[PDB]
């Protein structure tokens, strides 16, 4: 049902391994400084981990805390607005003595020239929690038609919701993030991005009306193909989707924990 | 609900496989979802 497929989303989770870069330290401290290993949820922000990255290398910093911060993977700026689930599949592509391990492979870096697109790590706290009820903001537009039912929960109700992501606490998200719609959509809040590991990356948020109808993938291929598609895998949390799932349920049971549904196009030869 | 079981089967698997070798990543074991 539903609640035991957000329950297998909620408890999604990944081998992370951060690297903090030597110009973040001091030269000659020790080895286990620059490296974390950690369980990171794919419902979440790396940048939630910055506190614990911050109190591990305090006292070797190589600098008094105008440079910028952001993370990278192998070489290549990630934005760390947005899940680490949908970063994770969009590296991943068709991946969807001797072992295979699973993990998401992370570095820290400073500079002066931010990279294009890139939302450098803050130092405001509220950075993440700000950016992602901004997100929900939206999806609550896109999917009632006004953003009335958000704006109406209470100032402790909101904080809440984002507390959840940090306890992950499950009740609490399912409570509030129903709250803000649990009727049928007048649209869907989808985001459909490639790959930035292979290729040409790209990412397009198509409006897809749902009044009065119930579409497939299939039925959507208009925005998902391109004009010279006019071969393709559909990845959403990780997963394989066939074409001929419903839209709908797509959204209500596969939706990331930014309100957003987000697919990724792998291609399959 | 067929759909629903395809669902659940490849997501349960999905958490499985990068559940794997977990111990090796436990240096925030007490504190998963980081902190405010």
């Amino acid at each position: 049902h539903m609640n035991d497929i957000k329950q297998l989303l909620w408890n999604g989770e990944l081998n992370v391994l951060v690297s903090i870069d030597p110009s973040f330290l001091m030269k000659g401290s020790p080895r286990e400084i620059a490296v974390l290993r950690i369980r990171v949820p794919r419902e979440t922000y790396l940048v939630n981990y910055m506190p614990l990255i911050w109190n591990k290398i305090k006292s070797f910093l190589s600098f008094d805390p105008e440079k910028y911060f952001w993370f990278e993977h192998n070489k290549t700026p990630i934005p760390w607005n947005y899940p680490v689930g949908v970063l994770f599949d969009c590296l991943a592509g068709k991946s969807a003595v001797k072992d295979v391990l699973t993990f998401l492979r992370i570095h820290l870096v400073m500079g002066d020239s931010l990279p294009p697109t890139i939302i450098p790590i803050a130092s405001s706290k509220t950075q993440a929690e700000k950016f992602w009820f901004h997100q929900w903001k939206q999806v609550c537009f896109i999917l009632n038609g006004s953003s009335k039912a958000i704006m109406s929960l209470s100032v402790n109700e909101a904080r809440k919701f984002w507390g959840s992501v940090i306890t992950r606490n499950f009740q609490d998200f399912i409570e509030i993030s129903n709250k803000i719609s649990s009727s049928r959509p007048r649209h869907i809040p989808l985001i459909i991005q490639t790959s930035r590991t292979s290729g040409t990356f790209r990412i397009s948020q198509p409006t897809i009306s749902m009044t009065g109808v119930n579409p497939t993938l299939k039925d959507i291929e208009g925005d998902i193909l391109d004009v010279k598609e006019g071969d393709v895998m559909v990845i959403c949390q990780g997963i394989e989707i066939p074409w001929h799932m419903l839209l709908y349920d797509l959204y209500s049971k596969l939706r990331s924990f930014d309100g957003f549904l987000y697919i990724t196009l792998v291609p399959i030869k | 609900d067929s759909m629903d079981d395809l669902l659940i089967r490849r997501l349960t698997d999905r958490n499985d496989k990068e559940a794997h070798l977990n111990e090796l990543f436990q240096d925030n074991s007490g504190a998963i979802g980081g902190n405010i």
